[PDB]
């Protein structure tokens, strides 16, 4: 079966400002099949109450989902997204970088 | 509004 | 100016984990407005955009009945396709379908679409003439004969030229404040040194709608296609989209680089440079 690995982007909804409420996003796309595990992390720990978009797909049939949660960025807190898919041998962790 | 007919493949 | 409506269906088998899941989502351009999930506690068509909420119970029951029938039809289709490919009852498989209509700037039907895939590969598609099918292989030729016997292409042509266009125009009017509003990108150029003699110039585009945008870097007026790191357009989560394009430039040569932004929401295209 032909399987496609997810592309992952971690970013904020609005430009990041320390001490200001915002939304942390983890966008997973270009993957096939549709089953995927996505967690948002705060200092390596899984955030609860994370919401996600309804399953949809692109013109090339690959799936995409947006996972999101409210967050208040700070100087020292580290945010990331942990993704697992059948194409990955171990979960992939992508760190949130303000300039990306 | 979606297409109203469904046909088994 | 141009608008489209699309429905996206995903039917996924999961042997040993119950019956196949069927999910349907509806979009007008880049805005999702409906969802149906056979796995929901109580499966029903649900609104996903504020302008669709005004539709009456007759609309919601009509949608729910179609999607409940599709849940059953797709379970049969998955069993059939498993048979067409001599596949074991052990693996999980996916049928995907995307169909809809495109309108031009004047609101007339440009073209209709109806495509199906099996495990992410093209399986059967309605041709642009909305009268004939393109079957990918001998398995899809079986579906083609079944669909010809049921007069599917004739039914789809009538829907695509009629109900599809009529309902898209209705949604465009009801949601005109958002669907017919193009939000221009908010732009800026950041500078990040990578070494003593090179730095990254990153051109940002935020808060734009629709998702369609062109972000390019030029060095002395010529396109930097091979040298530009371009991220996929991503949703902000508030209806808008984001994108960036980056080039690694020799230190001192920053002013030879220009970022060009083209989007429907802009009064005129943008020309940006790093502003130290």
């Amino acid at each position: 079966m032909i399987q496609r690995t997810p592309k992952i982007q971690v970013y904020s909804r609005h430009p990041a400002e320390n001490g200001k409420s915002n939304f942390l996003n983890c966008y997973v796309s270009g993957f096939h099949p549709s089953d995927i595990e996505v967690d948002l992390l705060k200092n390596g720990e899984r955030i609860e109450k994370v919401e996600h978009s309804d399953l949809s797909f692109s013109k090339d049939w690959s799936f995409y989902l947006l996972y999101y949660t409210e967050f208040t960025p700070t100087e020292k807190d580290e945010y990331a997204c942990r993704v697992n898919h059948v194409t990955l041998s171990q979960p992939k962790i992508v760190k949130w970088d303000r300039d990306m | 509004l979606p297409f109203e007919k469904s046909t088994i493949m | 100016g141009s608008h489209s409506m699309r429905y996206f269906y995903t039917a996924m088998s999961r042997p040993g984990r119950g019956e196949p899941r069927f999910i349907a989502v509806g979009y007008v351009d880049d805005t999702q407005f409906v969802r149906f999930d056979s796995d929901a506690a109580s499966p029903r068509t649900e609104p996903r955009a504020p302008w669709i909420e005004q539709e009456g119970p007759e609309y919601w029951d009509r949608n729910t009945q179609i999607f409940k029938t599709n849940t059953q039809t797709y379970r049969e289709s998955l069993r059939n396709l498993r048979g067409y490919y001599n596949q074991s009852e052990a693996g999980s498989h996916i049928i995907q379908r995307m169909y809809g209509c495109d309108l031009g700037p004047d609101g007339r039907l440009l073209r209709g679409h109806d495509q199906s895939a099996y495990d992410g590969k093209d399986y059967i598609a309605l041709n642009e003439d909305l009268s004939s099918w393109t079957a990918a292989d001998t398995a899809a030729q079986i579906t083609q004969r079944k669909w010809e016997a049921a007069r599917v292409a004739e039914q789809l042509r009538a829907y695509l030229e009629g109900l599809c266009v009529e309902w898209l125009r209705r949604y465009l009017e009801n949601g005109k404040e958002t669907l017919q509003r193009a939000d221009p990108p908010k732009t800026h150029v950041t500078h990040h040194p990578v070494s003593d003699h090179e730095a990254t110039l990153r051109c940002w585009a935020l808060g734009f709608y629709p998702a369609e945008i062109t972000l390019t870097w030029q060095r002395d007026g010529e396109d930097q296609t091979q040298d530009t790191e371009l991220v996929e357009t991503r949703p902000a989560g508030d209806r808008t989209f984001q994108k960036w394009a980056a080039v690694v430039v020799p230190s001192g040569e920053e002013q030879r680089y220009t970022c060009h932004v083209q989007h429907e929401g802009l009064p005129k295209p943008l020309t940006l440079r790093w502003e130290p």
